[PDB]
């Protein structure tokens, strides 16, 4: 069934808010779980996996360390007279002229 | 990592990383204008309101509150919105100004945070491959303390936001229901349920000026009274 | 908001069959579902209504006793069975997710 | 509830289309709807419970209703119409939504 | 109350002698005046504060290596810096302590009246036009209620169309 | 919530005899307090009640003017002097803590 016809002399304003199926939880200083619409994540727990140097420029030291390209070595021989905003060393680096 | 083309503002030794947003969990040693690291696997900003899933059976009639005791579910025009029953037929509409309002505080809100970050360019080395001493031992402690402190002040601020925001797109919600209380005056009693019940002969006209404001009661307070009382 | 349907089956006079209706995007005990069937050159014959919160169906004017359905809550789904197949009872059946304001709402 | 059986109009004519009824469906002030359809296929829903659309509808379709009748008019009919149509409501002498009968030649 | 006495509450005056929960009822009619309690709205407020007090006690962190923060000997800078560092640290989370409690005791606060707020105009809402709010911290009901209706007026069963036709009829 | 008194003083008749009821774990001025006594087979005869928040005293219809009452604030306490002793008001005194909702609350 459903509701008799709408009275003739009677109006029935109603108000609400919109609301998903998906609600997401939350957690806030008084309730430990609640449900919200939406919500995002403010955490970034994935990174690109690649690094490039657009606005920073970046040295590479892919076979020697800072100090190896600072005394001067052959294997990083390219890196004379040069500058960075930032240099990221190689876990596969390795001194070789002089221990 | 290898080194690739593309722009980013952040590089860690994972590699790049976006600057919008305010937190991270990749690692705790970066180089430009990072986001701060903490401890929580996952944080969560309520970029909205509380949600209600809708339960419009009742038995063999239906329901039809809201706000009260039910969420309203097939409504993409806006976040606040209204509903009315009368002899032309039950509709639904929403409030632009109120969700507005609602939206752009949001987006303030939101926006305060993300993109804001200080730049970090040098700091101390926060990993080893072997033991060294006290010296090694302070500079653990002082970046186990920060993280910890920071972690704790971003738990904080999740929280706040979060109970601030819920409380604010619930009070905005008791506004515009006492305003409607106030356009009606004398012709309109709340059935308690999540809204009124007007006792005049509205139309599709009546609905439609008392969303805009325009509505003046003393017209039909002649037989509002007359029928409620 | 979707809802599936199998109704593939093919039966002898006489004979059962049964059409099985699932939805998805939605809280499924939230609103009312429908069972209305089509048969070419003919409008949509609306068959009945079912409360997936509840037992409670309601049925049309000659439609009472020659076919039932039920509802299972724990997969969201509902079952409609139809008995006394007659040569007049060959047509498509669809599913519908009512709703009492927004009008009939999605289709199957 | 019954639609005119035939009905035409050239691209770029406007065509209107009724639907019949009484006091019982039309009269008790409840919704109607139409629906735009293909027989093999399925129907499509028109109008709403107010007079907007579901967001999934061209304007070229118009919807209104009266004390006893209701019509949907089409202006800017282009080649994309599928030709068939049926009015819908709710009954008070019947507790059965009730949809309606008709046929639409495009010619 | 000088010489006739007081029954307000809420508003101007707490209640003595109630052991059965947090938030209860009163009533006077011909039957006599009592007291209840109101099971719900108790349970409720228990268990937030069970969780919010849950929510730090037993949930400490393991902090089984430190730096030494007690010395017998002047050493130099890194000793002074050991001491500088530890006095921070203390007082930031001195500091932090003082600010949670105090932000806790406000909400709480705050939470424990606005659930008296509530189910006060929940009652409102339940005896629409029937009652009057007195100012003083509750209703005047203006239909000759019993002890049936007080226990429906507490269940939520209560419904208003019945004593309507005579409320209206007293209080206008 | 108690109530101790202090009368094991005994007088010879036409003499005055004062008793003492202090109260603890509770508000002092907020309760009625109440003198009654009872002797050996009769039922407890009430006598008169005092609000502490002030000087505000009521007595039973004839005990005017022979039976005072008393309060300090400061000391938490009460005091009833009574004179005019006779054989027949050889009596045990109790002190009451009333309450307008639940009844009569402790006694002494
Ligand atoms: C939930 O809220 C977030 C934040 O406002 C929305 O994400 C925005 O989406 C728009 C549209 O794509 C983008 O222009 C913004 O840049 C996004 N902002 C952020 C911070 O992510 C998101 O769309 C909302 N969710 C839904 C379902 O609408
Ligand atoms: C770093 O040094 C290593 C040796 O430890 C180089 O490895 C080889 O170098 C020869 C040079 O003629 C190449 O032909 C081989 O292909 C290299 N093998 C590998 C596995 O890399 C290496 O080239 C040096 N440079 C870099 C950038 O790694
Ligand atoms: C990249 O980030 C990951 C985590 O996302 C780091 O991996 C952890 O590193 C610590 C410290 O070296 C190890 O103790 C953990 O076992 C690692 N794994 C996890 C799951 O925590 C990683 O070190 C970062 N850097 C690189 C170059 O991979
Ligand atoms: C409303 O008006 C119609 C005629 O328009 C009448 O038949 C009907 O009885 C009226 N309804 C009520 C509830 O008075
Ligand atoms: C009131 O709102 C209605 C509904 O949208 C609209 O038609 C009308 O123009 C608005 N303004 C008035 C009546 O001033
Ligand atoms: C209402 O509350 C009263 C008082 O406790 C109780 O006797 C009664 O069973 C309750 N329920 C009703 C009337 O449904």
């Amino acid at each position: 069934q459903k509701i008799p016809g709408n009275d003739n002399s009677t109006a029935t304003l109603c108000l609400g808010h919109h609301a998903v199926p998906n609600g997401t939880i939350v957690k806030t200083i008084t309730n430990d779980r609640i449900e919200v619409t939406n919500a995002t994540e403010l955490v970034q727990n994935s990174s690109i996996g690649e690094i490039c140097d657009s606005p920073h420029q970046i040295l590479d030291g892919e076979n020697c360390t800072l100090i190896d390209a600072l005394l001067g070595d052959p294997q990083c021989d390219g890196f004379q007279n040069k500058k960075w905003d930032l240099f990221v060393e190689r876990s596969k680096a390795y001194s070789n002229c002089y221990p | 990592a290898p080194i690739g083309k593309c722009k980013s503002e952040c590089i860690t030794p994972n590699g790049s990383i976006p600057n919008d947003k305010p937190f991270q969990n990749v690692n705790r040693i970066t180089y430009g204008a990072c986001p701060r690291y903490v401890k929580q696997s996952t944080l969560k900003l309520a970029t909205g309101m509380r949600n209600v899933p809708e339960k419009q059976t009742r038995g063999i009639f239906g329901a039809i509150a809201g706000f009260i005791e039910n969420g309203w579910e097939g409504m993409v025009d806006g976040w606040y919105g209204f509903r009315h029953q009368n002899s032309e037929g039950r509709g639904q509409a929403a409030d632009l100004k109120s969700t507005q309002a609602a939206i752009d505080q949001i987006n303030g809100k939101l926006n305060r945070l993300i993109g804001k970050t200080n730049e970090k360019f040098h700091q101390i080395e926060k990993e080893f491959s072997e033991v060294e001493g006290r010296i090694q031992d302070l500079e653990k402690y002082v970046e186990d303390t920060k993280i910890d402190l920071w972690s704790y002040n971003a738990e904080l601020l999740v929280a706040l936001e979060n109970q601030h925001t819920i409380d604010l797109t619930d009070s905005e919600m008791n506004k515009l229901f006492e305003k409607t209380k106030k356009q009606l005056r004398e012709n309109a009693e709340d059935m308690g349920n999540g809204c009124f019940k007007i006792y005049h002969k509205c139309d599709n006209a009546c609905i439609g000026s008392i969303r805009n404001g325009t509505y003046d009661h003393n017209v039909y307070r002649d037989e509002a009274l007359n029928n409620r009382f | 908001v979707q809802l599936v349907q199998s109704g593939a089956e093919v039966k002898k006079p006489g004979a059962s069959v049964k059409v099985s209706c699932k939805a998805s995007g939605y809280t499924f005990t939230g609103f009312y579902l429908h069972w209305v069937r089509q048969a070419p050159g003919q409008g949509l014959e609306w068959m009945g209504w079912i409360n997936p919160h509840s037992g409670d169906t309601d049925f049309a004017q000659k439609f009472q006793g020659k076919v039932t359905m039920t509802r299972d809550t724990s997969s969201n789904t509902v079952y409609m069975d139809v008995n006394r197949l007659t040569s007049d009872d060959t047509a498509v059946y669809y599913c519908v997710k009512n709703d009492i304001v927004l009008g009939m709402g999605v289709w199957g | 509830l019954t639609q005119p059986p035939s009905v035409s109009g050239a691209p770029g004519q406007r065509v209107t289309i009724s639907c019949t009824g009484s006091s019982s469906n039309i009269g008790a002030g409840y919704n109607v709807y139409w629906f735009q359809q293909l027989p093999p296929t399925a129907p499509k829903l028109l109008n709403y419970g107010d007079n907007n659309r579901p967001s999934g509808v061209p304007d070229r379709f118009s919807a209104s209703k009266s004390g006893t009748s209701a019509s949907l008019a089409i202006t800017g009919l282009q080649a994309e119409d599928e030709a068939e149509y049926y009015c819908q409501s709710y009954d008070s002498s019947l507790n059965a939504y009730v949809f309606g009968t008709g046929t639409k030649v495009t010619v």
